[PDB]
C-alpha cells in the first residue's frame, strides 16, 4: 500500500485533458502538468491555482478548495499515516507482546484510506469547470 | 430525379439515353398530344435568368426563347419574369422554399444507460465510500470489550451486508447498538437518503426528454444566426424570391445573402448538398421541398427538412409565346392531373427509391412508456 | 449602470439542504427530539418479571428508532403497545 | 411635425424594433430561457461525501475513547436530583 | 442473489415512479380512421359527398381500386349520401357521432375544424391536389392582365399573406394554437381504481 501512494504522488499521468504546456493534450498530474501529442513534447511545467482572472475572490467554499487541492495535504497525509502504520506493523517483530501495537497500526491504515478517499474528492471537485 | 443519367447510356440510344421524371412525363404528354419528340440537354446546365444590361437568358429558357428549343419539360419555376415572355402550362407539382440541414447523430441509449443520471466519478466514489464505511463499522464493533467481543453480531461480512442493506434501502437484518456503531450507521443512512433520491430526481429528468431540439426550425432563427450561413442556387428562383421580399424577416434574409463573404451561392444543388454535409451545422442550404424530398430519400439519410415550406411556388411545362402546340399541351396537363397520372408519377419516383424508407414521423408525446431496450441492462 | 456581468454561481457544499428552507431543518430537529422523548415517555412508564424494563426503548434506543424511522430505514425494535404505536 | 408623424404610425418604434434587435445578440437574451437536463456532477454532491468521512472520523474517535476509558478503569442519584433542579430553574 | 436483486429493484422501481402521474392522466386521442387505405378497411361508417361537385366527378371517374370501392359504396348506399350545401354536410357529420364521414376540400375542412363548435377532425393526407383559378371566357381580353396578376401577387407573398390573414383570424378552436400548453391536477379515483379493485 505504501508503494502505490508514493508512486502516485511522484508520477504525473493523472489526467488526460487538453491544455497549455507552455505559457494540445496534457500529461497532467497532481503536481506538474505535462504535455503529450504536440510539436513540443516532454516539457512538464508547474501547475498553478490561478489568482489572475480568478472569479472566486471572497468565496468561503472555493478558498478552502484552492488550498487543499494545490497544496495536496490529503494525499500527503495518506502517505505519512500509511507510513506510520507501516512502522507499528514493522515493530511487531521486535518489542512484541505489547498487544496494542497492531491496533495502533491498523487504525492508521483505516485512517489512511479515509485520508486517501477525500483526496480523490477534492481532486475531482477542483478540476471541474 | 427529374432527369437522371441512365446506367447504360453508351448501350442505349436517343431518348432512351435518359430516364427521369420529366423523361417519363414527356412520354406521357406526347402520347396524348401525338407528336414525335427528341430530348436534349441545356448546355448551360443552368436556369435561364436575366443578364445585367442584356436580358439574354443563360440557362434552359434562353434555349427555349430563342427558337433553339421547342418544349421545356423541367423543374422550371413559374415566376413572373418568365411568364411575361414565355408561356407556361398549368402546374404539375407543388412545392416551396424549404431548408435542408443535417441531423447530426442518432445516439440511441446504450445498454448501461440507467447509470447515466449520476456521473461515473460519483459511482466510483460511492463504491469507495461503501467499502470505506463498512470497514469502519467492522472496526468499531470488534474491540476488547467471557467472549464479550462476540456480543456485537458485526463481523466484517455482516458489515458489508448491513451497509449494502442500508444503501439499497431494502431494510437490514440487524442494527448497530454501540454508541460509535450507531454514528456510522446513522451517517451512512443520511448519505444514502441524499444519493438514492438524487438518482430518482435526476432519472425523472431523463425520462421526459432525452433527444435533440432543432436549432433553426422556426426559420426566423435561421435568418438570425451569423455562424449558420445560408445559401441557395445561383441564378435560381429561390434567389429571385428573396430579391423582392416584403416580410421583415425575409427582408433580413436577402441582406445576408447579399453580404456573405465569399458567395454562399453554390453552382449546383448537388454540390450545395455536399457543402452542408462537410459543414456539420456551420452552413445551411435553401432549396425546393420536392428537391429536398429526394435528398432525404437517399443514403447517407442524414438530410432532413425543418419547418413547413416558406412559400408556395410551382413548376411548369414551358412553351414559347404563341406556340401553337402549347394549348393541347395545356389541355393535356389537366387531363393528366385528374386521371391520377401525375400523382402516380409523383408516387413512383419518390417512394420506390426509399432506400432510407423510414417514414419516422416520431412518437412525439413525452408521456411514452419505457421500452425493454431502454432497461435491458439490469436484466443482464 | 454597467458592471462586469458576474459568473453564474455554482451551488455550495451544502446544496443538499437547499430544497427545504433553513426554518424547517431546525423544526425537523426539534420534532425529532420531541418525538423520541415522548416515545421514551410512553413506554418504560411503571408497567403493572420486573415490568420496568419490559420494553426495549431506553432514551438512547428511542432516539435510534426515530432516526431510523426518519431515514426510511427499518430497525430491530418496534413500539408494541397501544399508546406507544401512536 | 414630422417626428410625431413617424411616431404615431409606430414607424419610429418599428425602426427602434429593427435596429436594436437585428444586431449582435448574446445567447441569453432571447433563447437563453430554454432549459435542459444533465447528470449530477461530483462537485454538486461533494458535501455529502465530506459529511460521510466527517462522520467516520468521529465514530472512530469515540470508539477509541471508550476503550481508553474502560482500560483505565459515574452519576450519583443525589447530584442528578440537583442537576434536574438547576436545569428546571434555568 | 439478494444483493443483485436489490440493485435490480432499485433501478426498476425508480424507473416506474419516474413519470407515473402522467401515465394515469394520458388523455389519449383515439382517431379511429385515418389514411384512406384504412377508410376502406373500416368502410361501415357512412361516407358523404357534395352534389354537383368535383369530389363527385373525381369519384365518378374512379380508377384506383381503393378509390373505386368508396364510390361504389356511396352510389348504392341508402339513403342519398349527397348534401345540397357545405352546411348540410358538416351538420350531418356532427349529429351521427363518429358514424358519418364527409369527403370535402382541404381548405374548407381546414376552415370548419378551426371554427367553433370544433367537434370535427381532418384526418388522412390529401388524396390528390387540385387548384382554384380565376377564370375568364375563352378569348377574353382580361385574361392576359389577370394571368400576369396572379403570380405578381404570389411572388410578393401577398396571396400568402392574404391566406395567412383570413384562415387564421376567424373563429379559432382552443386546441389549435394555445391548446398545446399543459398543466397539472390531482389524481382522481377514476384514474386509480384498478388498484382498489
Ligand atoms: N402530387 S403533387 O402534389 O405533386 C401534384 C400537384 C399538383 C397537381 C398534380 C399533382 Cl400529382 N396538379 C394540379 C393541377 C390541377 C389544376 C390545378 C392546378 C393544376 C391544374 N397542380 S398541383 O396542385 O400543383
Ligand atoms: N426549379 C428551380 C430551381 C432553382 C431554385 O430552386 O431557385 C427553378 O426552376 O428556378
Ligand atoms: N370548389 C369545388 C366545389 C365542388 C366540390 O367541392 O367538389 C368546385 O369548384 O368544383
Amino acid at each position: 500500500a505504501f508503494s502505490l501512494m508514493t508512486i502516485a504522488v511522484g508520477t504525473d499521468y493523472w489526467l488526460y485533458s487538453r491544455g497549455v504546456c507552455k505559457t494540445v493534450m496534457t500529461h497532467s498530474g497532481l503536481w506538474r502538468t505535462c504535455c503529450l501529442e504536440g510539436n513540443f513534447k516532454g516539457l512538464c511545467k508547474q501547475i498553478d491555482h490561478f489568482p489572475e482572472d480568478a472569479d472566486y475572490e471572497a468565496d468561503t467554499a472555493e478558498y478552502f478548495l484552492r488550498a487543499v487541492r494545490a497544496s495536496s495535504i490529503f494525499p500527503i497525509l495518506s502517505v505519512i499515516l500509511l507510513f506510520m502504520g507501516g512502522l507499528c506493523i514493522a515493530a511487531s517483530e521486535f518489542y512484541k507482546t505489547r498487544h496494542n501495537i497492531i491496533l495502533s497500526a491498523g487504525i492508521f491504515f483505516v485512517s489512511a484510506g479515509l485520508s486517501n478517499i477525500i483526496g480523490i474528492i477534492v481532486y475531482i471537485s477542483a478540476n471541474a469547470g | 430525379p427529374y432527369v437522371m443519367m441512365k446506367k447504360n447510356h453508351e448501350m442505349l440510344e436517343g431518348n432512351e439515353r435518359y430516364e427521369g421524371y420529366c423523361v417519363d412525363l414527356a412520354a406521357e404528354i406526347a402520347k396524348h398530344c401525338g407528336f414525335k419528340y427528341k430530348l436534349t440537354i441545356v448546355g448551360d446546365g443552368k436556369y435561364g435568368a436575366r443578364d445585367a444590361d442584356t436580358k439574354i437568358w443563360n440557362g434552359m429558357v434562353g434555349e427555349l426563347v430563342y427558337g433553339k428549343a421547342d418544349i421545356a419539360i423541367a423543374p422550371l419555376t413559374i415566376t413572373l419574369v418568365r411568364e411575361e415572355v414565355i408561356d407556361f402550362s398549368k402546374p404539375f407539382m407543388s412545392l416551396g422554399i424549404s431548408i435542408m440541414i443535417k441531423k447530426p447523430q442518432k445516439s440511441k441509449p446504450g445498454v448501461f444507460s440507467f447509470l447515466d443520471p449520476l456521473a461515473y466519478e460519483i459511482w466510483m466514489c460511492i463504491v469507495f465510500a461503501y467499502i470505506g464505511v463498512s470497514v469502519v463499522l467492522f472496526l468499531v464493533s470488534r474491540f476488547s470489550p467471557q467472549s464479550s467481543e462476540s456480543t456485537n453480531e458485526f463481523g466484517i461480512f455482516n458489515s458489508l451486508w448491513f451497509s449494502l442493506g442500508a444503501f439499497m434501502q431494502q431494510g437490514c437484518d440487524i442494527s448497530p447498538r454501540s454508541l460509535s456503531g450507531r454514528i456510522v450507521g446513522g451517517v451512512w443512512w443520511f448519505f444514502t437518503l441524499i444519493i438514492i433520491s438524487s438518482y430518482t430526481a435526476n432519472l425523472a429528468a431523463f425520462l421526459t426528454v432525452e433527444r435533440m431540439v432543432s436549432p433553426i426550425e422556426s426559420a426566423e432563427d435561421l435568418s438570425k444566426q451569423t455562424e449558420i450561413a445560408y445559401g441557395t442556387l445561383d441564378s435560381g428562383s429561390t434567389k429571385e424570391f428573396f430579391r423582392r421580399s416584403k416580410i421583415a424577416v425575409f427582408d433580413k434574409m436577402w441582406t445576408y445573402m447579399r453580404s456573405a463573404e465569399p458567395s454562399v451561392f453554390v453552382r449546383t444543388t448537388a454540390e450545395g448538398v455536399a457543402r452542408v454535409r462537410k459543414s456539420k451545422g456551420k452552413y445551411a442550404y435553401l432549396l425546393e421541398s420536392t428537391m429536398n424530398e429526394y435528398i432525404e430519400q437517399r443514403k447517407p439519410c442524414d438530410t432532413m427538412k425543418v419547418g413547413g415550406n416558406l412559400d408556395s411556388k410551382g413548376y411548369g411545362i414551358a412553351t414559347p409565346k404563341g406556340s401553337s402546340l402549347g394549348t393541347p399541351v395545356n389541355l393535356a396537363v389537366l387531363k393528366l392531373s385528374e386521371q391520377g397520372v401525375l400523382d402516380k408519377l409523383k408516387n413512383k419516383w419518390w417512394y420506390d427509391k426509399g432506400e432510407c424508407g423510414a417514414k419516422d414521423s416520431g412518437s412525439k408525446e413525452k408521456t411514452s412508456a419505457l421500452s425493454l431496450s431502454n432497461v435491458a441492462g439490469v436484466f443482464y | 449602470i454597467m458592471i462586469k456581468k458576474p459568473q453564474k454561481s455554482k451551488p455550495g457544499v451544502f446544496s443538499f439542504l437547499d430544497p427545504l428552507a433553513y426554518e424547517i431543518w431546525m423544526c425537523i430537529v426539534f420534532a425529532y427530539i420531541g418525538v423520541s422523548v415522548v416515545l421514551f415517555l410512553v413506554s418504560r412508564f411503571s408497567p403493572y418479571q420486573s415490568s420496568e424494563s419490559t420494553n426495549e426503548f431506553g432514551i438512547f434506543n428511542s432516539l435510534w428508532f426515530s432516526l431510523g424511522a426518519f431515514m426510511q430505514q427499518g430497525c430491530d425494535i418496534s413500539p408494541r403497545s397501544l399508546s406507544g404505536r401512536i | 411635425l414630422a417626428v410625431l408623424k413617424l411616431s404615431e404610425q409606430g414607424v419610429l418604434d418599428k425602426l427602434k424594433n429593427k435596429w436594436w434587435y437585428d444586431k449582435g445578440e448574446c445567447g441569453a437574451k432571447d433563447s437563453g430561457s430554454k432549459e435542459k437536463t444533465s447528470a449530477l456532477s461530483l462537485s454538486n454532491v461533494a458535501g455529502v461525501f465530506y459529511i460521510l468521512v466527517g462522520g467516520l472520523g468521529l465514530a472512530m474517535l469515540v470508539a477509541l475513547i471508550e476503550f481508553c476509558y474502560k482500560s483505565r478503569a459515574l452519576f450519583d442519584r443525589g447530584v442528578q436530583m440537583l442537576l434536574t433542579t438547576v436545569g428546571a430553574f434555568a
